[PDB]
């Protein structure tokens, strides 16, 4: 067969251009007021600062290492670029994500420390420093067997055949190529459970402990309706993108289908999560107090 | 009655008779006298050490006379002795009371002493064969809180406290040698002359007098301030000293003379003095103040020389060595830092 | 009842008046004298080179 | 290279081992809750003091309550300007302010007006918007409950507060006098009151200390978080 | 075509 | 302030043997402490230095890998188990306390000793070339040591101790940093010298000061004694 480059209508494809450019700069915009603050600040290098720091390292990191690859696979007929940024790109991605979850997660401990155990010890610098290296050193290992092994093959049945002078090009696909499908199965499983399933599982728990020991005033409300946001944020905007996932992997979806929902909504599940990424620093800077001094 | 209105007009004639003797004596300010000098450069102090390990506002700060050794009072129940060389930590005498207010070097090396809102000055032992500080006596008998205390010789310490007294102690027998009686007001600081002969006290009812140590008698008392008196230091040359006060001024009195010589101050500082300190030739006075700063001011002009701006909290502590190399800081911020210049 | 701290207060005063006093002019030229003597003695006021310079950062 | 000395070493590793310990003395000491005693000189201070428990200096009294060793600081015998010490008590959990419900008819040595309920008053707004404490909860405690219920039946409340237009009974009086005491707060964003009325019994005037003492070391805890 | 978004 | 060593005798070559000292008097925790060995006739040989703390152990060429030394302070205890004991392990071993910080006066006090009995490069060399003075009482008499190489550090400090060591008695400090007298030594005791040769002056001799007068520099922590001068009168 044939494709073509520029997929589909200039009218839909600058909407989504338009749409991850947003997100973009509202990311470019919050993590750098965020990061901005903590640096010209030598004393707000507290336990919590340093993980709100993290956390915009991670979706800075996030963003810049998602969004655009993201555009371009979706706006570009095939894979348009080489095996060792593949593996780079998979890996950074997966990374950021998944330390950004993790931090997330760190952030919430922190806060369920604070309030239901207020006579224990502060966390020490140091304290925090050691789990920051945990969630990083987690972060890479949990999703490194999915980074040794995209070697770019390329597929015969159709051709890029460019936009000028109609050039054929081979189409290239970044897939993994599991020697069969029960490991596809089992490695999206724990995946699966240790990034949505796990983090989201503690964080509803520790902030319902929250809740539960704070209602034992007027300000107070405002600190509980502000958990019950992030976590059900937290809920909504991964719920869509590890819906597909967990659909396109078990199942039976026809071709059609598969196409369809790749080429339409999966997007929209990343724009889903990418947003989720650019919107943690703007609550965690603009809805914490004491960067509002 | 008609006695009390009868002494109390004979009080005010005296009080017009000195004033009209101190007018007498003014002639010329000393700013005239010194306007032909050369003024001093820009003073550029910079940080040179930074003591930590003090965990609360540090309250007092006293230099040795080896000018190498320092001890500092922080409220946290601790009493530090540092090596300013080396920023080691000589020793960490746990406090009885950790409410301080004062700490002060013995001349020789051989003891440091203590006080604050226990209303006691305590004498820790640093030359134990148990290689251990112990608490060689406490002294007690002031009514109130204690504000300043100053090594004599070994034997001997004088205490200021809030009870609006001084004493001074017999530290073997532990009973007050002699009272100082007179302020109005708490006093809040004292310096002993070079020769430890005499010594002033400032307090707060804004006013400073000079005691004789011996006779146990009020010498000479100072007026200007408008608030309390924080600080007081004596000039090296032992005939002048200066105060440090909450309307954000520092003044210097010359003994001899018995009246003020010249005001330093500021009109963007509007903070209170917490400390004042002399340099080693007198040029210098050296002041630390609330907006988290020292300013270094030319003796003689009255003019800022420089800025010591490295502390995060109020500065309450000022101290420079009796060589004259270095200049201590201490402050709220719970940090010690040393400063020297450079050419 | 307030008299004899009165006549203490008094005394006092009287004590305070009968003392000498030399010119102003007199004492700002001594303290002049004694700073200028004492200048190039004091490291605060005429830093010493980093050579014998206890507190150096170099060390 | 180190360019030590053998007894360098040594001494430095003597400041290492007098770090360890004054870390572990800060600590221990972090986790503690400190209380500043503050009241009038016949304010029921002693009662509180015997309640939860040389020279007429700082008088410091330590008691545990589950596993919260606590340490109350009375400056009751300071007779001296208090501007120039009460910065000392900066960092304290809660200030601890006793008055006596029974101190709106009697007068102090000063017969000229100066009632004790007022002179108390005047002290609390002095504490309470002070420079220092901005955000330090003072513990409200109203003592002599009962002397209260007995002059209430004769004397009415109205000499303390002539502006006073409700009933002569113990309870509205209580509350009124409460509300005018929380009124005087000027820092209600930052500071809470929390008020106690002191029972007779022994085991429940600490327990409401702990349980205010809980709530803004909580509030303490979120504020440092960043939650509000 | 493009089935293939890729993890994140 | 007191020191008692116990657990010495006559031992079998090749065994082991558990040399124990009891402070009392003193802040044990807060001082270093050495065990310092003279053999039968002989100088004084340093063994081995723990640190306040136990931070901190050195050990003697000669005995490095067969001593061990250990101390329990909240018993009041230092230990030093020997194994494999050589003949050349015969001799009366002494605990020496040692604090270091500014000005201290470390090897002030010294243990009464504990004898035992085993029935069969780089190194600072402390000279003392005299190795036997007359003296008579009332004149002053001057005691010569030398290094192989100079004691004097950069900081200023000549880091060379001074011991005297009576007849049947533990040794005893007299000078610390060659310069400083220590405390209870009286006045008439006094010391020199620049970088390498280092002088003791005995001025106004008397009685109760004959003995073996032992220099050791403290610059590298294989410390080193002097072969000793005795003072005959």
């Amino acid at each position: 067969t044939y494709v073509n480059y520029y997929l589909h209508q200039p009218q839909v494809a600058a909407i989504f251009i338009i749409s991850y450019f947003l997100i973009f700069f509202l990311c470019m915009m919050g993590n750098t007021v965020v990061c901005f603050i903590v640096m010209r600040n030598k004393h707000m290098h507290t336990v919590t600062n340093l993980f709100i720091l993290n956390l915009a390292i991670s979706d800075l990191l996030v963003g810049i290492f998602c969004m655009p690859i993201t555009l371009l696979d979706n706006i570009i007929a095939g894979w348009p670029f080489g095996n060792t940024m593949c593996k780079i790109s998979g890996l950074v991605q997966g990374i950021s994500v998944a330390a950004s979850v993790f931090t997330l997660v760190a952030i919430a401990v922190d806060r369920f420390q604070c309030v239901v155990y207020p006579f224990k010890p502060k966390l020490t610098i140091k304290t925090a420093f050691v789990i920051i290296m945990i969630i990083w050193v987690l972060a890479i290992t949990i999703m490194s067997p999915s980074a040794v092994m995209l070697h770019v093959q390329e597929e015969k049945y159709y051709r890029v055949r460019l936009n000028s002078q109609n050039k054929t090009s081979p189409v290239y696909w970044c897939r993994e190529d599991w020697p069969n499908q029960e490991m596809r199965k089992i490695y999206t499983t724990v995946l699966f459970a240790n990034i949505y399933l796990a983090p989201l599982s503690l964080i509803v728990i520790m902030y319902g402990r929250i809740g539960i020991s704070l209602f034992r005033s007027r300000k107070k409300q405002k600190i509980i309706k502000m958990l019950l946001i992030v976590a059900l944020l937290f809920i909504l905007s991964w719920l869509p993108l590890w819906t597909l996932m967990m659909l396109s992997d078990y199942a039976d979806l026809s071709p059609n289908e598969l196409q369809i929902i790749n080429i339409y909504i999966y997007p929209f599940a990343h724009w889903l999560a990418f947003g989720n990424s650019s919107v943690n620093p703007i609550i965690y800077g603009f809805f914490n107090e004491n960067f509002r001094r | 009655q008609s006695e009390l209105d009868q002494l109390r007009q004979e009080a005010e004639q005296l009080k017009n008779q000195i004033r009209d003797a101190r007018k007498a004596c003014a002639d010329a300010t000393l700013s005239q006298i010194t306007n032909n000098i050369d003024p001093v450069g820009r003073i550029q102090m910079r940080t040179r050490r930074t003591l930590r390990g003090h965990l609360a506002k540090i309250y007092a700060m006293h230099w040795g006379t080896d000018s190498r050794l320092l001890v500092s009072a922080s409220q946290d129940g601790k009493l530090i002795i540092w090596d300013s060389y080396t920023t080691n930590k000589v020793h960490a005498i746990p406090l009885r009371s950790s409410w301080v207010m004062t700490c002060a070097y013995a001349p020789s090396g051989n003891y440091v002493a203590c006080g604050g809102l226990d209303n006691i000055c305590s004498i820790y032992n640093l030359k134990t064969r148990e290689g251990n500080v112990r608490v060689s006596r406490e002294l007690a008998g002031h009514t109130g809180y204690l504000s300043c205390c100053r090594f004599l010789d070994d034997n001997q310490i004088v205490t200021s406290s809030g009870d609006t007294t001084c004493a001074l102690w017999d530290i073997e027998t532990g009973q007050q040698t002699t009272t100082f009686t007179g302020h109005t007001g708490d006093v809040m600081s004292l310096s002993l002359a070079p020769d430890t002969r005499l010594f002033v006290s400032g307090a707060c009812d804004a006013s400073a007098k000079l005691w004789d140590v011996r006779e146990g008698m009020c010498r000479q008392t100072f007026t200007g301030h408008e608030s309390d008196i924080n600080a007081i230091c004596f000039f090296p040359n032992g005939n002048a000293f200066a105060t440090g006060s909450d309307d954000a001024t520092c003044r210097l009195f010359d003994l001899r003379a018995d009246q003020e010589l010249m005001t330093y101050s500021h009109d963007n500082i509007i903070c209170g003095i917490t400390s004042v300190s002399f340099s080693k030739s007198g040029r210098l006075l050296l002041a630390g103040y609330d907006d988290f700063n020292c300013n270094v001011w030319d003796a003689l002009k009255a003019d800022r020389a420089g800025v010591l701006a490295g502390h995060d909290n109020r500065v309450s502590c000022l101290g420079v060595t009796d060589d004259g190399m270095a200049v201590a800081t201490g402050s709220w911020d719970s940090f010690l830092k040393i400063w020297n210049g450079s050419s | 009842a307030s008299i004899a701290q009165a006549r203490k207060l008094v005394e006092q005063l009287k004590m305070e008046a009968n003392i000498d006093r030399i010119k102003v002019s007199k004492a700002a030229a001594d303290l002049m004298a004694y700073c200028e003597a004492h200048a190039k003695e004091d490291p605060l006021l005429t830093p010493v080179p980093a050579s014998e310079n206890p507190f150096r950062e170099k060390k | 290279g180190c360019t030590l000395s053998a007894e360098d070493k040594a001494a430095v590793e003597r400041s290492k081992m007098i770090d360890r310990n004054l870390r572990e003395d800060g600590e221990k000491a972090a986790r503690e809750v400190k209380l500043l005693l503050l009241g009038a000189g016949e304010s029921g201070k002693s009662t509180i003091v015997k309640q939860m428990k040389k020279t007429t200096g700082i008088v410091e009294t330590h008691f545990t309550f589950k596993d919260l060793h606590f340490k109350m600081f009375d400056v009751g015998a300071q007779r001296s300007e208090r501007k120039k010490w009460i910065h000392c008590f900066e960092g304290v959990t809660a200030i601890i302010f006793c008055v006596a419900l029974s101190d709106y008819d009697l007068v102090l040595a000063e017969d000229e007006e100066m009632n004790r309920m007022h002179e108390s008053m005047k002290l609390f707004d002095s504490i309470c918007n002070n420079k220092w404490f901005t955000d330090t909860s003072i513990i409200l405690f109203l003592n002599k409950k009962d002397l209260f219920e007995e002059k209430i039946k004769k004397s009415p409340l109205t000499i303390c507060y002539p502006e006073y237009a409700g009933s002569n009974t113990y309870e509205e009086a209580a509350a009124y006098i409460q509300c005018q005491f929380e009124d005087l707060n000027k820092r209600k964003d930052t500071k809470e009151i929390y008020t106690h009325f002191t029972c007779s019994t022994d085991t429940k005037n600490v327990q409401f200390v702990f349980d205010a003492v809980t709530d803004v070391i909580i509030k303490n805890n979120l504020k440092d978080c960043g939650l509000f | 075509f493009l089935f293939q978004p890729q993890r994140f | 302030v007191q020191l008692v060593e116990s657990g010495g005798g006559l031992v079998q070559p090749g065994g082991s043997r558990k040399l124990s000292c009891s402070a009392s008097g003193f802040a044990f925790s807060s001082f270093g402490m050495h065990w310092v060995r003279q053999a039968p006739e002989k100088g004084l040989e340093w063994v081995a230095y723990i640190s306040s703390g136990s931070g901190t152990i050195y050990y003697a060429d000669t005995v490095k890998g067969r001593f061990t030394i250990s101390r329990d302070d909240p018993k009041n205890t230092l230990f030093l188990q020997m194994t494999s004991l050589r003949s050349e392990d015969t001799a009366m071993y002494y605990c020496v306390r040692s604090i270091y910080y500014y000005g201290s006066s470390p090897f002030d006090f010294w243990g009464q000793g504990t004898t035992l009995t085993v029935s069969a490069s780089a190194d600072i060399v402390m000279t003392q070339a005299t190795s036997s003075v007359p003296v008579t009482p009332g004149e002053s008499v001057s005691i010569s040591c030398r290094s192989s190489k100079s004691l004097l550090h950069s900081n200023g400090n000549t880091y060379l101790y001074w011991f005297l060591q009576r007849p049947g008695q533990s040794p005893q400090l007299l000078i610390y940093r060659m310069s400083n007298l220590a405390s209870g030594v009286p006045d008439r005791f006094s010391g020199s010298g620049s970088g390498t040769a280092f002088t003791l002056t005995i001025s106004r001799l008397e009685a109760e000061d004959v003995g073996v007068y032992y220099c050791m520099q403290h610059l590298e922590y294989p410390l080193t004694f002097g072969a000793g001068t005795k003072l005959e009168l």
